[PDB]
RNA sequence: GUGGGAAUCUGCCGAACAGUUCGGGCUAAAUCCCGAAGAAAGCUAGAAAGCGCUGUUUGAUGAGCCUGCGUAGUAUUAGGUAGUUGGUUAGGUAAAGGCUGACCAAGCCGAUGAUGCUUAGCUGGUCUUUUCGGACGAUCAGCCACACCGGGACUGAGACACGGCCCGGACUCCCACGGGGGGCAGCAGUGGGGAAUCUUGGACAAUGGGCGCAAGCCUGAUCCAGCAAUAUUGCGUGAGUGAAGAAGGGCAAUUCCGCUCGUAAAGCUCUUUCGUCGAGUGCGCGAUCAUGACAUGACUCGAGGAAGAAGCCCCGGCUAACUCCGUGCCAGCAGCCGCGGUAAAACGGGGGGGGCAAGUGUUCUUCGGAAUGACUAGGCGUAAAGGGCACGUAGGCGGUUCAUCGGGUUGAAAGUGAA
């Protein structure tokens, strides 16, 4: 999942820098759909649509020119509920703007919601 | 290197040789002079520097420089040797301490005299 | 034997004591089972001395049979956890005292 | 806890050697390193082959090195036999 | 170091339950030893229902044993092991066990580094550093090992026992010459080595320990004094005023009291912190029922006179701070670049100035600067560095959906993380 997740995120950033309108991602995953939902809620992409999610998936994303870099971690990284803010102050390059997206028992959340819910898990990646 | 490479083989340190091995991690040593002679410097500097071949208390043969103006060192003479090389003379890596053992201080030195072992003159 | 005793703290000419439960063969400042409280032997600014104790823990160690030493008996009695020592029933050694009042801020006589 | 291992040796009488697996957290470089410990275990009936996954239970020292008792064989190893292979080949 | 386990013991201390009966032996006796029942042991009307012992249940504290995880360098060390790995049966141990006698099988450890070699006590922690790391393990505290060098066991609840025993060896001292005696890596102290590290002190007054019913007796554990600028964000070396701009020293188209040392000094007024000297109370206080080495101390009062107390390095650039005289690639300086060959801000002296300050410079060692081994945080076309090219073992990494489970993960609670 990490290889295809980083693959799609780097496709998104590479096509953002060319000033395009839409991107197509294939292969896809449910983790990738939830990550894109977090990006849409934070306002870095406008819309995304998932096509044929149970046989051969493809995702179309519409861009607007707002995201600077998206990374997905290629290794295992644990985090507890009380280490989220200290980890965020060292993961983001600017230490102010950007969100760390972790996966939890309560679902795939970002780093600000998981502090409120008091639940930790595996760090998936970040976008800023 | 990749993180797997750094896990399997770590990172080493830089190679650097010791300058003053004959002191053996000690500030000063006590030695007996075997010869007292002069040497010419490396060009373009031309002089006649006073050196003394000293056998230390751990049986090492070193070359020591004699500071200041004038000296009274003889052979088989006990001197105190400290680190610090001389740039003009290649192969000379030490200094003699003025004012202790038999190497006397310099009378008449007034500026920076504690480096040469002179006592403070009397104010009259 | 498990004992309740005092261990020395502070510095030279400035004592302080810690009430600790130790095994009897341990050193004075060495291994201990528990720390139970503190005691200031010097008189404070209020004209009295200071003491703090862990009441439940001292109750537990006394119930399992620890033997307090000879100043700890006095301090546990004044704290009201032990009966009085036998030699306190004797009355003080009276006599004249230098009762000239002294001004507290300057140390000279008033 | 629960100790589960794979049998690597069974050529002793009433004894097996079981290899257990663990992950060591290399803190400086933030990766997980697989490490192995081989354990000698007691098995009275001599039933464990090479390649099965068994579970270990702690016990008192039974020998100089034997400190574990095999409790249950989880997954049994597969053994190829040529004569029975030809017998099932004919069918 | 951290967390656990079952196959054991545990004097003194707390709490129950029952006994403490009779002979003999050691010149004389016994709570010393032997025997019988069931295990023992008696003392005291001076300590008579007060001590002590024995047996059996237990708390508490210690100790033996086992174990999961973590814990140097080296591959220019690749094989090591033979009671070695397991099994049965006996013996032994308080206690599991090749701990070992006999017999049986050929196993066990190893490329996830066995074995060989070099080095080292481990931890809490100390120094340094925008977190990480690096060097260290000195004082203090926890664990371990050792007691002139090797090997043993006895007593004992507990030792294979620093100031206990036996045997061997080296050294050393006495001897009446037959032979005995000794182990400061306990506190002082002495030779030796070294660049270098302390008094052959006082007292059990406080704390802790041993014995004792107590009274009390021991304690180089400790507490307190002595030496050493070895360290620490301490304090003081005066506060004002003073122009005859004194004398003297240095420099000068030799300008402006010619410029400066310079209100600086001398002199006059004030106050005595630290130190000096002389006295007085002391259940001030460390200690209370009483017990004070420290204590010739501390506290309070009095005498006094600015009186007793400022050096070290530097002044070409890096780097704050400039002139005269002597030398002449000589003498010499130097952390780096470098200066010195007749006008040297760089050598040595006079004067003046700058930085620290009872200190200040030189040497040794550590970290930073050093992103100069780069996890945080670097690289490999031409600068150091892509294997001549592949195939593959271990390892590392690696698509999608649905369901089950709960080892990793995660939330709460409890135990633990000594000082
Ligand atoms: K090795
Ligand atoms: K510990
Ligand atoms: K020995
Ligand atoms: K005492
Ligand atoms: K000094
Ligand atoms: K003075
Ligand atoms: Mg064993
Ligand atoms: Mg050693
Ligand atoms: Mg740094
Ligand atoms: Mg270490
Ligand atoms: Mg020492
Ligand atoms: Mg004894
Ligand atoms: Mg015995
Ligand atoms: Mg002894
Ligand atoms: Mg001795
Ligand atoms: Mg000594
Ligand atoms: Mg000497
Ligand atoms: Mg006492
Ligand atoms: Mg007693
Ligand atoms: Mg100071
Ligand atoms: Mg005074
Ligand atoms: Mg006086
Ligand atoms: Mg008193
Ligand atoms: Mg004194
Ligand atoms: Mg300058
Ligand atoms: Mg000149
Ligand atoms: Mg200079
Ligand atoms: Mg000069
Ligand atoms: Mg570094
Ligand atoms: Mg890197
Ligand atoms: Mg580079
Ligand atoms: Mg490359
Ligand atoms: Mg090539
Ligand atoms: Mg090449
Ligand atoms: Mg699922
Ligand atoms: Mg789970
Ligand atoms: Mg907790
Ligand atoms: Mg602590």
């Amino acid at each position: 999942g990490r290889r295809i997740l980083n693959d799609a995120l780097r496709t998104i950033v590479n096509a953002e820098r060319r000033g395009k309108a839409s991107v197509e991602l294939k292969p896809i995953s449910t983790v990738m759909s939830s990550f894109l939902r977090i990006m849409k809620e934070k306002g870095y992409i406008k819309n995304f649509q998932v096509h044929d999610p149970h046989r051969v998936g493809r995702i179309t994303v519409d861009l607007q020119g707002r995201v600077n870099d998206c990374k997905a971690l290629t290794y295992r990284q644990d985090v507890k509920a009380k280490e989220i803010e200290e980890y965020t102050e060292r993961t983001l390059p600017t230490r102010q703007w950007g969100y760390v997206v972790v996966t939890t028992p309560d679902g795939i959340l970002d780093h600000e919601e998981a502090i409120k819910r008091n639940v930790g898990g595996q760090v998936l990646g970040f976008f800023y | 290197p990749t993180f797997n490479q750094l896990i399997r083989h770590g990172r080493e340190e830089k190679r650097r040789t010791d300058r003053t091995r004959a002191l053996d991690k000690c500030p000063q040593k006590t030695g007996v002079c075997l010869r007292v002679s002069t040497r010419t410097p490396k060009k373009p500097n031309s002089a006649l520097r006073k050196i003394a071949k000293v056998r230390l208390s751990n049986r090492h043969d070193i070359f020591a420089y004699i500071p200041g103006e004038g000296h009274n060192l003889q052979e088989h003479s006990t001197v105190l040797i400290r680190g610090g090389r001389v740039k003009d003379l290649p192969g000379v890596k030490f200094h003699c301490i003025r004012g202790v053992k038999d190497l006397m201080g310099i009378p008449g030195r007034r500026r920076g005299r504690s480096k040469y072992g002179a006592e403070k003159p009397k104010s009259i | 034997v498990v004992r309740l005793r005092l261990s020395r703290l502070g510095c030279k000419n400035r004592p302080f004591f810690r009430v600790m439960a130790t095994d009897s063969r341990s050193p004075r400042d060495g291994k201990h089972i528990e720390v139970l409280g503190y005691f200031n032997p010097l008189p404070g600014q209020d004209g009295g001395k200071r003491m703090g104790l862990k009441f439940d823990r001292i109750k537990y160690w006394l119930s399992v049979g620890a033997q307090a030493s000879d100043p700890v008996q006095r301090l546990l009695f004044r704290s009201g956890l032990l009966p009085p020592p036998p030699m306190v029933a004797m009355g003080r050694k009276g006599g004249e005292r230098d009762t000239r009042p002294v001004d507290p801020m300057t140390g000279r006589f008033v | 806890k629960p100790v589960i291992g794979t049998v690597v040796s069974n050529k002793m009488q009433k004894s097996v050697v079981v290899a257990v697996d663990r992950l060591f957290h290399n803190k400086l470089y933030n990766r997980y390193v697989k490490r192995t410990s081989k354990f000698m275990a007691h098995d009275e009936t001599n039933a464990c082959n090479i390649g099965d996954r068994v579970k270990l239970d702690p016990s008192r020292p039974l020998s100089k090195h034997k400190n574990w008792i095999v409790a249950e064989i989880i997954k049994k190893a597969r053994i190829y036999s040529p004569q029975a292979a030809a017998a099932a080949a004919l069918s």
